[PDB]
Order: C-alpha cells, then sequence, then structure tokens
C-alpha cells in the first residue's frame, strides 16, 4: 500500500485472476489424454503460470484494484518500499549495456576515421577491430568519465553549422 | 661453486654460497637468497631460530630425563607442551609481560647492531663496560663470550654451532609433530621406538591412527 | 645534545644542538621544517607545563583524601555541592562553565596571539632565576624532562583509569601489594590473551 | 576463402549473425528463466 | 617481463616506463582500462587502497576467526558482527555511520586533492604546524611520513620489494574478500568452518557440490 495498493499476495484480485487463467487451462486441458503430447504441454503451461504468480507474489508487487502488478517508478518509494528491482535496478542494467553499444560504436567510428578510406570498413565491418572493441569496452563508464575530463568526449566549434 | 663440501655432491650449486657464511653447503633449491640482503637477514635469523631452538631442545629433554630417571622438582613429568597450565609463583600474564619487556630491550639492542655493527657496544647506565670493537652481528662476543673461546679456530666453531643449531630445530619441528600426532612424551617416543623399533615405525603409526 | 635516545643512530638535521630537551627524537620526521620545529618547541613546553600542573592536582587529591582526579568532575552529574580543600563552592555548571570560557581566553588569547614567545622573562620569574647568562639551558632541561616525565604520567593516568577503574595511588598500592598480579597484564584489557 | 570471410564481414551479414546471436541468447535466457518481469535475487 | 600470461602480446601502456616501474606490474589488463595514463595513475590509486583496506577486511576477519577456532577468542562471523556489537554498543548504527563518513570523508578528500595535484597538502598554513610531513614522497599512494612510523622507506634499495610485497599480499587479499562473500552465499556457513569442510573432504565438498556451478 503505498498509493492506494495493496500487496499482489493480499489481494484477492490477483488470486482471482490466477484461478481464472487456471480454469482456461484447465477446461482446455479436458479434451485430451492424460499422457498425450498436447496435455503434457498443457500441464506445462500451467506450472509456468502458477511458478510466475508466486514469483510476483513473493517480489512484493504491489497490484492495483484490478489484481495486476504494478511499478513504482520512483526511487525514495522503492527504495524506502523495497521496489528498487522494480524500475530502480533496471534503469542501471540498461544503462550500461546501452552506454556500452554507444561506447563501442564510438570507439569503432573513432579508431577507422584515420585510415585510407574509411567507409569501406562501415560497410565491410573489421571483425578484429570490433571483437577487441567489444571485449574492451566492458568498462565503458569509467573511460567514459575519463574522457570527459579531457574534453575529448566533446568537439568544439570546429563542427559545422549554416548561419547564426 | 668450488670445492666446498656440498648437500648433493656432484651437483651444481648457485655460487652466492661459496662459503663466507658459516657451516654452508650450497643447499638452497628455491633459490632464496639470490639478493645478498636477504641473505644476511636470513643469516640472523637461522642463527637466531637456532639459538633458541637448541635452547628449546635442552629445555624439553633435560627435564623429561630427570623426570623418567626420577628427582623431586615442583614440576617434574609434566609435558612441555603442558607447562603453560601449570601454575607458578605469578599468572601467566604478568610472566609474558615480563617476558615481552625484557626481549623488546635485548632484541632491539641486537637489531640496532644488525642495522649497524659495532654501534651497540656500551652500556647506557655503565657507560665504562664495552664489547670489543670489530664484531660481527650474530656473534657479539665480549661478555657473552666470558670463557675465553673464539680466540682461535672460529670457523669451525661456528660451523659446530651452525649444525648443531641445524639438527636442533629439527628437532623441535620433530617435538611439534611427533607430539601433536601420539601425543606423548618426544622421549617416551624414543622410548617405545627402542621398545621395539620395526613394530613402530611412523608409518606403522601413520596407519594405526589412519 | 646531552642524549641520543637510541645509541649508535644518528641526530638529524634538522634539530638545533643548542635547544632545550634536545635528543635527537624525531622518527616521522615530524618537525623537519623549522616553521613547524618552531610551532612545537612552543607547543611541547605548554603541554609539559599544563601536564605537570594535571600530574599534581591529580596525585595531590589522593595524597590529601578527597576522592581521585576521576569523581572530581563527578558532581555536575548526580547531586553537587563542589569541594577545594574541603571547602565547599555554590557554583553550578554552567556558570563556572562560562567563567572557564571567558577568564582563560582573557589569558590564552592573550599569550598565544600576540607574539609566539614561550619563556617571557620579567613578571613571570618573581624569584628570579632566568637571566639568560648561563643557566638557562640548564633549568629548561629539567623543565622539559620533568614536564615530559608528566605528559606519560597523565597518558598512564588515563590508561591505567581505563583499563582497571582506580586510582593512581589506588592501583600504586596493589603494585606495591602484589608485585605479580597487580600489573597492566592481569588484567583482561592491555594484554589480550595471556 | 579469404574473399569468403570479408563476405561474411560485411554489414547485412553481420547484422544477421549478431541479430541471431542476441537473439538466441535472450531466448535461451527466457526459456530458463521463465517471465522477468521484476528483478528478483 | 614476467607476465600473467607468459605467451601474451603485454599492452603496450604496461610497457612504458612509467609502467613497467609501477609496482605489481605482471602486464595484465586485458579490458584496457587503463590506456590513458592518468586513467592508469587514478586506478594505480584505487588499487592500492581497495588492496590495503582488503588486508586490513580480510585480516579482521580470519585472524579473530582462526583465533576463534583454536580458542581463546569468541569472536563471531563477520557477517554476524554487526548484529551482535550493536547491543554492546554507546550508539546505534545510523549515527556511527555518520561520524564515520565524517572522519573518513575529511581523510579521503584530502587524499582526493594529492592525488589531484601531488604536494597539495604540504603548503605551508594549512595545519597547525602539521602540514609540512604531509607532501608525500615523490610518488603518489605511497606518502610516508607520519605513515611510516618504523621507517621502512629510507633505503632507497629493497623498496620495490616492499611495494611488490604489498601489491601482492593486497591482491590476495581482495580475492579473499570475494572469496568470503562468495563462500558465504553458496554455503551459508564461516570461513574457516568452510575451511575445515573441504580439508575433512576435499574430494566431495567443494564448489561443484552445490548450486553455483549448475550445468
Ligand atoms: C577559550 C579559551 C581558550 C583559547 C582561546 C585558547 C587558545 C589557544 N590555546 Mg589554549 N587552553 C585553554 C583554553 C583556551 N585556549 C584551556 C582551558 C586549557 C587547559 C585545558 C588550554 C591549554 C592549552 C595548551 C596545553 C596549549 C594551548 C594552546 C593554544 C593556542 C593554539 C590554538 C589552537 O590550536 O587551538 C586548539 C583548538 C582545538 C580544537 C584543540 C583540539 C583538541 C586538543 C588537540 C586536545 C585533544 C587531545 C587528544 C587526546 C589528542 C589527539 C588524538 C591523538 C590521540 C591521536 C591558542 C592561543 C597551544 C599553544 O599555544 O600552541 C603553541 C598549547 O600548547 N592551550
Ligand atoms: C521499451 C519497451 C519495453 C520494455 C521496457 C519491455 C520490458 C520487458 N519485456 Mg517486453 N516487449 C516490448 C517492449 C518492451 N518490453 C515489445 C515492443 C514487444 C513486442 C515485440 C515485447 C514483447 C515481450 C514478450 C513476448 C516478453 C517481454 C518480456 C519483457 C520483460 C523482459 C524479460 C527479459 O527478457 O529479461 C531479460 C533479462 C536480462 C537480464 C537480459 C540481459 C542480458 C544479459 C544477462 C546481460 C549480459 C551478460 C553477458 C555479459 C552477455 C555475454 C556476452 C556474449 C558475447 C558472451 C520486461 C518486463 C518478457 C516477460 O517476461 O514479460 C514480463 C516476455 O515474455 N516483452
Ligand atoms: C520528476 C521528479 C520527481 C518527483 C515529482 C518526485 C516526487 C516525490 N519524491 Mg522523489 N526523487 C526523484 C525525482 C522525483 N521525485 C529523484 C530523481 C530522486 C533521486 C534518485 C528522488 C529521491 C527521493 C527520495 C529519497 C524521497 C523522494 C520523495 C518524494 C515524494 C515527496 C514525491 C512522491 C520522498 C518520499 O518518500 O515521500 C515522502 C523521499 O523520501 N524522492
Ligand atoms: C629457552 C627456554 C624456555 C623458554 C624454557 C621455559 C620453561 N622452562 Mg626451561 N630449561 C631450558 C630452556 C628453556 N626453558 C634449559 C636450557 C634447561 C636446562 C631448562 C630446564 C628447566 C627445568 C629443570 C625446569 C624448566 C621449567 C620451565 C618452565 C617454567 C620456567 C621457570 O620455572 O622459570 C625459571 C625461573 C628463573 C628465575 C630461572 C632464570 C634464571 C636462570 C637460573 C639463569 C641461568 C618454562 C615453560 C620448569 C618446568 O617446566 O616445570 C614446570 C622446570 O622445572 N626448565
Ligand atoms: C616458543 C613459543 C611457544 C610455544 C610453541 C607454545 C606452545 C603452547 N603453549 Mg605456550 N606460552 C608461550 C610460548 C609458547 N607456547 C609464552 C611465551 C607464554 C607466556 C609465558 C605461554 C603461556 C602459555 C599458557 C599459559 C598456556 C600455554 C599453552 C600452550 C600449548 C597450547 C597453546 C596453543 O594452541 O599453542 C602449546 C603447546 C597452554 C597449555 O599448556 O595447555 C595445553 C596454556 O595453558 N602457553
Ligand atoms: C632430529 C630428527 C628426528 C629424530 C631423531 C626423530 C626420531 C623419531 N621420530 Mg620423528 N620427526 C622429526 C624429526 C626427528 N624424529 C620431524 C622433523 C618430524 C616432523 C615431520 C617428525 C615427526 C614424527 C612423527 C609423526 C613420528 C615420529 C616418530 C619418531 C620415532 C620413531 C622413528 C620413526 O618412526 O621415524 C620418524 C622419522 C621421521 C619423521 C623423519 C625424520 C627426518 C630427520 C630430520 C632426518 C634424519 C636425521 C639424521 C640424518 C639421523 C637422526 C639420528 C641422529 C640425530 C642421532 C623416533 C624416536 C614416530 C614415533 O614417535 O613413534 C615412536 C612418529 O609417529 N617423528
Ligand atoms: C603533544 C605533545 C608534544 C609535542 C608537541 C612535542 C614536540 C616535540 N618533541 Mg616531544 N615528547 C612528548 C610530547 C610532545 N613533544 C612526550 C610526551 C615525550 C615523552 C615520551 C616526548 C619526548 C621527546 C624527546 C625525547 C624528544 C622530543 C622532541 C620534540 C621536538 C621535535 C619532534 C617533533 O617534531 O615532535 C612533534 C610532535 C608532535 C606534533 C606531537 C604529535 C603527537 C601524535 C599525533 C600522537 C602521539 C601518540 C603517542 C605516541 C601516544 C599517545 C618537538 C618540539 C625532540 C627534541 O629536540 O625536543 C625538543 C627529542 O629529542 N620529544
Ligand atoms: C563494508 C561493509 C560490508 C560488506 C558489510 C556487510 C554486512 N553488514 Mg555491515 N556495516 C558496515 C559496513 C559493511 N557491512 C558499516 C560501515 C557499519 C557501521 C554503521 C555496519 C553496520 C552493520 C550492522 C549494524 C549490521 C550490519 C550487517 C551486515 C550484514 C548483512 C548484509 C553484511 C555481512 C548486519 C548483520 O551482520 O546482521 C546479520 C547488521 O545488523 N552491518
Ligand atoms: C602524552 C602526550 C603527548 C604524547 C606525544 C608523543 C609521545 C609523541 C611523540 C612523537 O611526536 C614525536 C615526539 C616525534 C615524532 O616524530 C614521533 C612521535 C612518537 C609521534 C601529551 C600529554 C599531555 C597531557 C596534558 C597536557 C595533561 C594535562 C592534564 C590536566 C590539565 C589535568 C587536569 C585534571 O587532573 C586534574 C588537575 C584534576 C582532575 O580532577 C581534573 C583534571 C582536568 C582531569
Ligand atoms: C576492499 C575489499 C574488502 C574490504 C573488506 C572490509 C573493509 C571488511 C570489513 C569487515 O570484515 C570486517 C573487518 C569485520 C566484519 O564483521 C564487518 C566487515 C565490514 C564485513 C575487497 C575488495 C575486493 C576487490 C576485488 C575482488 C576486485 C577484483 C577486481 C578484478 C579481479 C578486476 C580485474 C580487471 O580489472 C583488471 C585488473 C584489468 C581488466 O582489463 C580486466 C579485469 C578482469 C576487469
Amino acid at each position: 500500500d503505498i498509493a492506494g495498493l495493496t500487496p499482489c499476495s493480499e489481494s484477492k484480485a490477483y488470486a482471482k485472476l490466477e484461478k481464472k487463467e487456471l480454469k482456461t487451462l484447465e477446461k482446455r486441458l479436458k479434451q485430451y489424454e492424460a499422457d498425450s503430447a498436447p496435455a503434457v504441454a498443457l500441464k506445462a503451461t500451467m506450472e509456468r503460470t502458477k511458478a510466475r504468480f508466486a514469483n510476483y507474489a513473493k517480489a512484493g508487487l504491489l497490484c492495483g484494484n484490478d489484481g495486476l502488478p504494478h511499478l513504482i517508478a520512483d526511487p525514495g518509494l522503492a527504495l524506502k518500499y523495497g521496489h528498487a528491482g522494480e524500475v530502480f535496478i533496471p534503469t542501471f542494467g540498461f544503462l550500461y549495456v546501452a552506454g556500452y553499444i554507444g561506447y563501442v560504436g564510438r570507439q569503432y567510428l573513432i579508431a577507422v576515421k584515420g585510415e585510407a578510406k574509411p567507409t569501406d570498413k562501415e560497410i565491410i565491418i573489421d571483425v578484429p577491430l570490433a571483437t577487441k572493441l567489444a571485449w574492451q569496452g566492458a568498462g565503458w563508464p569509467l573511460a567514459a568519465v575519463q574522457e570527459l575530463q579531457r574534453g575529448t568526449l566533446l568537439e568544439k566549434e570546429e563542427n559545422i553549422t549554416v548561419s547564426p | 661453486d668450488a670445492a666446498l663440501p656440498s648437500w648433493m655432491p656432484g651437483a651444481d650449486l648457485p655460487g652466492y654460497l661459496n662459503g663466507t657464511l658459516p657451516g654452508d653447503f650450497g643447499f638452497d633449491p628455491l633459490y632464496l637468497g639470490q639478493d645478498p640482503v636477504k641473505l644476511k637477514w636470513y643469516a640472523q635469523a637461522e642463527l637466531m631460530n637456532a639459538r633458541f631452538a637448541m635452547l628449546a631442545v635442552a629445555g624439553i629433554l633435560v627435564p623429561e630425563l630427570l623426570s623418567n630417571i626420577g628427582f623431586s622438582w615442583p614440576g617434574a613429568g609434566v609435558a612441555w607442551y603442558d607447562a603453560g597450565k601449570f601454575e607458578y609463583f605469578a599468572p601467566a600474564s604478568s610472566l609474558f609481560g615480563v617476558q615481552m619487556l625484557l626481549f623488546a630491550w635485548v632484541e632491539i639492542r641486537r637489531y640496532q647492531d644488525f642495522v649497524k655493527p659495532g654501534s651497540a657496544n656500551q652500556d647506557p647506565i655503565f657507560t665504562n663496560n664495552k664489547l670489543p670493537d670489530g664484531n660481527e652481528p650474530g656473534y657479539p662476543g665480549g661478555i657473552f663470550d666470558p670463557f675465553g673461546w673464539s680466540k682461535g679456530d672460529i670457523k669451525s666453531l661456528k660451523l659446530k654451532e651452525i649444525k648443531n643449531g641445524r639438527l636442533a630445530m629439527l628437532a623441535f619441528a620433530g617435538f611439534i609433530g611427533q607430539a601433536y600426532t601420539t601425543g606423548t612424551t618426544p622421549l617416551k617416543n624414543l622410548s617405545t621406538h627402542l621398545a621395539d623399533p620395526w613394530s613402530t615405525t611412523v608409518w606403522q603409526n601413520d596407519l594405526a591412527r589412519l | 645534545k646531552a642524549g641520543n635516545w637510541l645509541p649508535g643512530s644518528d641526530a638529524p638535521a634538522w634539530l638545533p644542538d643548542d635547544l632545550p630537551g634536545n635528543y635527537g627524537f624525531d622518527p616521522l620526521s615530524l618537525g623537519k621544517e623549522p616553521a613547524s620545529l618552531k610551532r612545537f618547541t612552543e607547543s611541547e613546553v605548554i603541554h609539559g607545563r599544563w601536564a605537570m600542573l594535571g600530574v599534581a592536582g591529580s596525585l595531590a587529591v589522593e595524597l590529601l583524601g578527597y576522592g581521585n582526579w576521576y569523581d572530581a568532575p563527578l558532581w555536575a552529574v548526580n547531586g553537587g555541592k563542589a569541594t577545594w580543600f574541603g571547602i565547599e563552592v555554590p557554583f553550578d555548571l554552567n556558570a563556572l562553565l562560562a567563567f572557564e570560557f571567558v577568564a582563560m581566553a582573557a589569558a590564552e588569547g592573550q599569550r598565544g596571539d600576540a607574539g609566539g614567545v614561550v619563556y617571557p622573562g620579567g613578571a613571570f620569574d618573581p624569584l628570579g632565576f632566568a637571566k639568560d647568562s648561563s643557566k638557562s639551558g640548564e633549568l629548561k632541561l629539567k623543565e622539559i624532562k620533568n614536564g615530559r616525565l608528566a605528559m606519560v604520567a597523565f597518558l598512564g593516568f588515563v590508561a591505567q583509569h581505563a583499563a582497571t577503574g582506580k586510582g593512581p595511588i589506588a592501583a600504586l598500592g596493589e603494585h606495591l601489594a602484589n608485585p605479580w598480579g597487580a600489573n597492566f597484564a592481569t588484567n583482561g584489557i592491555s594484554v589480550p590473551f595471556f | 576463402m579469404k574473399d569468403f570471410t570479408t563476405y561474411l564481414s560485411t554489414a547485412p551479414v553481420i547484422a544477421t549473425i549478431w541479430f541471431t546471436f542476441t537473439a538466441g541468447l535472450l531466448i535461451e535466457i527466457n526459456r530458463y528463466f521463465p517471465d522477468p518481469l521484476v528483478f528478483s535475487f | 617481463r614476467q607476465s600473467w600470461l607468459p605467451g601474451s602480446q603485454i599492452p603496450a601502456h604496461l610497457d612504458t616506463p612509467a609502467a613497467q616501474a609501477l609496482a605489481g606490474n605482471f602486464g595484465f589488463d586485458p579490458l584496457g582500462l587503463g590506456k590513458d595514463p592518468v586513467a592508469l595513475r587514478w586506478y594505480q590509486q584505487a588499487e592500492l587502497i581497495h588492496c590495503r583496506t582488503a588486508m586490513a577486511g580480510v585480516a579482521g576477519i580470519l585472524i579473530p576467526g582462526l583465533l576463534t577456532k583454536a580458542g581463546a577468542l569468541n569472536v563471531p562471523e563477520w557477517y554476524d558482527a554487526g548484529k551482535v556489537a550493536i547491543e554492546n554498543s554507546f550508539a546505534p548504527w545510523g549515527s556511527l555511520l555518520a561520524v564515520q563518513l565524517f572522519l573518513c570523508g575529511f581523510v579521503e578528500a584530502k587524499r582526493w586533492q594529492d592525488i589531484r595535484k601531488p604536494g597539495s597538502q604540504g603548503e605551508p598554513g594549512s595545519f597547525l604546524g602539521f602540514e609540512a610531513s604531509l607532501k608525500g614522497t615523490s610518488e603518489l599512494g605511497y606518502p610516508g611520513g607520519p605513515f611510516d612510523p618504523l621507517g621502512l622507506s629510507k633505503e632507497a634499495d629493497k623498496w620495490a620489494d616492499w611495494k611488490l610485497k604489498e601489491v601482492k599480499n593486497g591482491r590476495l587479499a581482495m580475492l579473499a574478500f570475494l572469496g568470503f562473500v562468495a563462500q558465504k552465499y553458496a554455503t551459508g556457513a564461516g570461513p574457516v568452518d568452510n575451511l575445515a569442510a573441504h580439508l575433512k573432504d576435499p574430494w566431495h565438498v567443494n564448489y561443484a557440490t552445490n548450486g553455483v556451478s549448475l550445468p
């Protein structure tokens, strides 16, 4: 109960929706022989379904009046009430990989600018240079702040403009 | 790397163990003493571990020798690994504090002669007594040689000291490992190995303990 | 010089030989620069002065039998009625706290930021000892010696009361009573195992 | 086959190998770790 | 030059004379993290302080751990010594951490300013005569002065020996703490208890008999 909400292990619409999905799977299962190949896949779907409900109720997700889990996207209401794995932990688990790709592509461009003709190594990617920059880009925030402290991250007004 | 006596007669020797250090035979297969600034420290450390181990073996065997012969001591028959539990005129904390102050004097006096030789041969309070100049670290002389030795044939005496000392260091490691496995007196281990020398090797005690 | 503090060791270049209390003892090179040495030669003497007064006050209470140095500022909690030579003092905590904050600052700030003097001749020698002719450095050496011993004594007071909870005389009597069971090792603090 | 490896290093071939790699990594993850809505432990 | 892999091309920024004369250089940077020389200068400080705090922490784990399993101490587990010793405590943890962050931040910001400019804290008038011994040595990361009381730096021989002994014991202690955390997570016992469990049955009680090397 952060903003009119309720834990999903407490709310009854969540359990009613679990029983609704298991009821649809059960009346779907009632047509087949108990050991046939469709019935095995239907019971495996039931097992994945029940494991999904158990692990959404276990992590302390907040349900609403609809019986559906919600995501508190504010630190200080996620850190204080234990919901940092909703948004606040994957908002850095994403940005590590985002700045990773943005650093690997940056360094692949800068390490191919100073050649004979760079464009041929942009349609035909130099794979050993690409995999070297793929592995050694693991510490990208480190190298990014060390590049920002120089001023070698930005370029000055050598850039191309029109008519200011 | 000469005609020196060797631990393995025939093999090569690394050369920095020529014979200037007392009682050397080229035994350093791990090549520890390559830097001579480590080798001087290791020579003093072998002297100190050796002299304390010679005192250790003389203070473990001789009380057990006179216990198995039998005198009337307040401590007689008590194990050397059980003499700490034995009570005295003072509890062991005061014993340890007096020890760690007297040796705090003596060891720093010895270390100042290690880092500058010939510079600790004068008393603090009686500034007329001195050790004679020209001594090496590890061998102060003077009052530490009151019986007039080391005035001729000193290399053979240093070799005797280091051989008895290496033997006594092996003996004290034997006292540890041979009181930790069978849990008896190290002289009552010699008693059993002289009772039936074949029916108690280390291997049969190991296999009976296994 | 007059002393070497560890014989055979060399004296540092940044300690003057005419300076009182000199032994060469600076293993940290902590007064290497001359401005820092000039600040510390003034502050060591003042620590020695206030520690000699502190050890005289901490010993005279027990030699006159009025508790110890520790429980003498213990009237401010759980009652009151401070004493001095048995004479009562009708002062609460805040009044004497403000008087110590004010009346000492009028002498401390008058001493300190009016120069850097540490032996002021004149009114502070009423009998007349330091005419700075021949017996200046000898009396300064005795003052430094006695003050260093007093600083060691007060740090011993602090550690002794933190380890045994007794006074100076109250455990000097125990060290004279049981000399081998009433030292710094039989407590379970200073020596951790044995 | 040096020319074949330069063909393998062109833009659409690297694109269709790397996207199958990053597809069949996330697909094996969602097989062995079903339904990750929230960062659990 | 005694590399971490004998057949590898060592990265060229670990073969400069600035980096070959550095403590514990075994040519190990397979991810290129120190390619800028001032990045390497910063990370050398980070390695020294991550390794000195780890040596202090791992000593404070396994010296009382080995002195608990052998008797004559009753120090608890390192993952239990925060639960206990807050009852036997004059303060709660929040005030204690606040005093900790003030006393440690005053140190760490002086170290920050000395790394960003060497000899910064030695300028006169900073402290009350104490600042004169705060220039450090000619190289950063090894201050000395008040931090060398026994005086092991006044040699200029065997000094790289002391550097490399510090760096190797420190890297081993950093691996030991990452150990302590992981061997706590894997089996829930203590580190000396895990050492005894390995030494009583090595070929069956290890990290292949739990759920962390899972196929
Ligand atoms: C409000 C009154 C007042 C004022 C204005 C001063 C002002 C001064 N005193 Mg003074 N003093 C006072 C009261 C006062 N004192 C009282 C009441 C006493 C007796 C207790 C003293 C005892 C005293 C001594 C003994 C000395 C001074 C010194 C000084 C001067 C140095 C200024 C300084 O560094 O500040 C000091 C500011 C502080 C915040 C002090 C910090 C706390 C100290 C270090 C005690 C902590 C001890 C601790 C256990 C050691 C550190 C930890 C260690 C174990 C690692 C300055 C002129 C010194 C001097 O003249 O130097 C040349 C000097 O040697 N005074
Ligand atoms: C931007 C919008 C957005 C967002 C935020 C999400 C978010 C999510 N979707 Mg969704 N989705 C979207 C758009 C979006 N989607 C769209 C447009 C579609 C239609 C195509 C879908 C269709 C869809 C389906 C069908 C499913 C999801 C699922 C999920 C969940 C992800 C679970 C997962 O795969 O974990 C991935 C977790 C990771 C930790 C992956 C990280 C990769 C590794 C571990 C890191 C690298 C390690 C190592 C270094 C790699 C080795 C490198 C190699 C070279 C050696 C998450 C709640 C799944 C779910 O469970 O729903 C809740 C699911 O089944 N979505
Ligand atoms: C000074 C060296 C020395 C001597 C004379 C002894 C003597 C003895 N040990 Mg012993 N021991 C020693 C060192 C020594 N040990 C060391 C260093 C350790 C630690 C590894 C042990 C560990 C040990 C155990 C665990 C056991 C013995 C046992 C024995 C006894 C039976 C012999 C046996 O089974 O072979 C044991 C022989 C060895 C372990 C090899 C010793 C290697 C030495 C250093 C080389 C030989 C020295 C020299 C060339 C000749 C020695 C004679 C000379 C000094 C007069 C016997 C009294 C057993 C016992 O008590 O049963 C009665 C037993 O179970 N010893
Ligand atoms: C110990 C001490 C200083 C110790 C510092 C030392 C050794 C530093 C040595 C070094 O720096 C050098 C020299 C050289 C460096 O290279 C190396 C080291 C080794 C680092 C100061 C004590 C200094 C101690 C002082 C000044 C004590 C004063 C005490 C007073 C005023 C007490 C008053 C009271 O006791 C009464 C009177 C009555 C009670 O009822 C009330 C109270 C208040 C308790
Ligand atoms: C600091 C540290 C631990 C310090 C521990 C402390 C203070 C513990 C204190 C306590 O225990 C006590 C005392 C008592 C307990 O009751 C309480 C706590 C509080 C628990 C560990 C560091 C641990 C640090 C570790 C393990 C770091 C490992 C980093 C590695 C291996 C990186 C390698 C690379 O980066 C390079 C070198 C080059 C790249 O190209 C390639 C890669 C591979 C990326």
